[PDB]
C-alpha cells in the first residue's frame, strides 16, 4: 500500500561497490536512481506528482549527499562494526495515509536496525554490533529529525499528488487469456493438467479445475509472477489418473471479466481424441 | 547467510509456432544480489535479454524477470540457465512446452 523507497548496497570490497535505488507505489516501480548522472529516472509521467521541477532537485541533492556520506560512514566504520568484505546493505523506507510509516534497514539479508519515530534502534537478535551501528546512525539528531520528516510529511505528500494523478494505472482492469498443457512431472499412471493464466491486472485473481460445478480440491496454484508488460501471471496444475481427466475444465474468474468467467477444457489434441 | 534461486520459466502467451511471443526467466529468493542469467535457445546464449531492476521481497530476498521477445518453431527448444555463490555449477531450467499430437 501506498509508497516507500528501496535502497540495495553492495559493499564488494573496500574499494568497490554498487548502489540501486528505487521508488514503489502500492507494487508497481514509478522511480529509479541514477547513480551516474545522480538523477532522479521518472518511469511513468505522473510519477513526478504535482511537485515543482525544482522541489526534485533538492531531493536529489538531499539523496546524492545522504548516499555519499553513507557509503563513506559504513566504510570509515566497517571493521568497529565487524562488517567483512564483501557484505551488502539494504533499505525500505515509506508510508502510508488515510496512515503509517517505517524505515528498516538489513545486513546480509537479515534485519539489522530500523527507524522507529525519532531514532535508530537495533533488532534485538542482531546483537552488539546492531547496537554500536545505531550510535553512528544516532550522531546527529538533527539529521534524524530530518529523517523523521521524509516519513511522516513528506511521503505522505507524495501520494497525495500521486495516487490520485495514477491511480488510472493501478485501477485499469485487463483481462487474461489462459492455456491448457500437460505437466511434465507426472507420477507412474498419473497426468499432471496444467492451466495458465496470464495477462491479467489487477493482481487478485481465481482460478481451479473444475469437473463441471464441483471445483476440484487438487487444484495446485502456483506464485503469481510477473510479466515484462506490468500484468501478472499464474499456473494451476492437477494430478489425476490416466483416462480420468474426461470432463476436467479449468475455470478462471478475474475482475475485468465481470462474472463471464474463462472456461478451458481438457478435450481434443490435449486428451487426445480418435 | 546464503539463499538459492527459484527458477521459473514462462511464456506470455501459449506458444504457437511462428507467432512472436515473450519468454519469461522470473528468479527470486537468492541472496547475495550478484548473479547470472541467460535465455537459451537451442542451446545457445539469446543476445540483447532484458531484466526487471534488481528488487527484494520483505524477507529481503533478492529477485528478477529476464525475458525476451521471440518466435518458437516446433524445432526449437528454450532454457532460462542460471548461476549463482549458491550453485556448484550453472542450473539449467527447461522452458516446458506441449508440441500437441505425437502419434499421427
Ligand atoms: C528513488 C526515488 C525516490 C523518490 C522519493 C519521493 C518521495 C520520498 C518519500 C519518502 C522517502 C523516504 C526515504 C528515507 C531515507 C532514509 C535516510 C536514512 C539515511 C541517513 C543517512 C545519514 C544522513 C547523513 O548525512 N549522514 C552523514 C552526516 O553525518 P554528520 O555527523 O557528519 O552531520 C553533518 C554535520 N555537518 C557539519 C553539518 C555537516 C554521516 O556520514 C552519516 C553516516 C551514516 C553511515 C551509515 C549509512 C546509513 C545507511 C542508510 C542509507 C539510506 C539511504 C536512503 C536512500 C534511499
Amino acid at each position: 500500500l501506498s509508497f516507500h523507497v528501496i535502497w540495495i548496497a553492495s559493499f564488494y570490497n573496500h574499494s568497490w561497490k554498487q548502489n540501486l535505488v528505487s521508488g514503489w507505489l502500492s507494487d508497481l516501480q514509478t522511480h529509479t536512481w541514477d547513480s551516474n548522472s545522480s538523477t532522479i529516472v521518472f518511469l511513468w509521467p505522473w510519477s513526478r506528482g504535482n511537485f515543482s521541477n525544482e522541489e526534485w532537485k533538492e531531493l536529489e541533492t538531499l539523496f546524492r549527499i545522504r548516499t555519499i556520506r553513507s557509503f563513506e560512514g559504513i566504510r570509515r566504520y566497517a571493521h568497529e562494526l565487524q562488517f567483512e568484505y564483501p557484505f551488502e546493505i539494504q533499505v525500505t523506507g515509506g508510508c502510508e495515509l488515510h496512515s503509517g510509516s517505517f524505515l528498516q534497514l538489513a545486513y546480509q539479508g537479515s534485519d539489522f536496525v530500523s527507524f522507529q519515530n525519532n531514532s535508530w534502534l537495533p533488532y534485538p537478535v542482531a546483537g552488539n554490533m546492531a547496537k554500536h551501528f545505531c550510535k553512528v546512525l544516532n550522531q546527529n539528531q538533527h539529521e534524524n529529525d530530518i529523517t523523521h520528516n521524509l516519513l511522516s510529511d513528506t511521503c505522505p505528500r507524495f501520494i497525495l499528488g500521486l495516487l490520485d494523478a495514477g491511480k488510472a494505472h493501478l485501477q485499469r482492469q485487463v483481462k487474461p487469456e489462459a492455456w491448457l498443457s500437460h505437466g511434465p512431472s507426472p507420477g507412474p499412471g498419473h497426468l499432471q493438467l496444467v492451466c495458465h493464466v496470464s495477462g491479467f491486472y489487477p493482481k487478485p485473481v481465481w482460478v481451479m479445475w473444475m469437473r463441471g460445478e464441483q471445483e476440484q480440491q487438487g487444484t495446485q496454484r502456483g506464485d503469481i509472477l510477473p510479466s515484462a508488460d506490468g500484468t501478472w501471471y499464474l499456473r494451476a496444475t492437477l494430478e489425476v489418473a490416466a483416462g480420468e481427466a474426461a470432463d476436467l475444465s479449468c475455470r478462471v474468474k478475474h475482475s475485468s471479466l465481470e462474472g463471464q468467467d474463462i472456461v478451458l477444457y481438457w478435450e481434443g489434441s490435449l486428451v487426445p481424441r480418435g | 547467510i546464503q539463499r538459492t534461486p527459484k527458477i521459473q520459466v514462462y511464456s506470455r502467451h501459449p506458444a504457437e509456432n511462428g507467432k512472436s511471443n515473450f519468454l519469461n526467466c522470473y528468479v527470486s529468493g537468492f541472496h547475495p544480489s550478484d548473479i547470472e542469467v541467460d535465455l537459451l535457445k537451442n542451446g545457445e546464449r539469446i543476445e540483447k535479454v532484458e531484466h526487471s531492476d534488481l528488487s527484494f521481497s520483505k524477507d529481503w530476498s533478492f529477485y528478477l524477470l529476464y525475458y525476451t521477445e521471440f518466435t518458437p518453431t516446433e524445432k526449437d527448444e528454450y532454457a532460462c540457465r542460471v548461476n549463482h555463490v549458491t550453485l556448484s555449477q550453472p542450473k539449467i531450467v527447461k522452458w516446458d512446452r506441449d508440441m500437441g499430437s505425437l502419434v499421427p
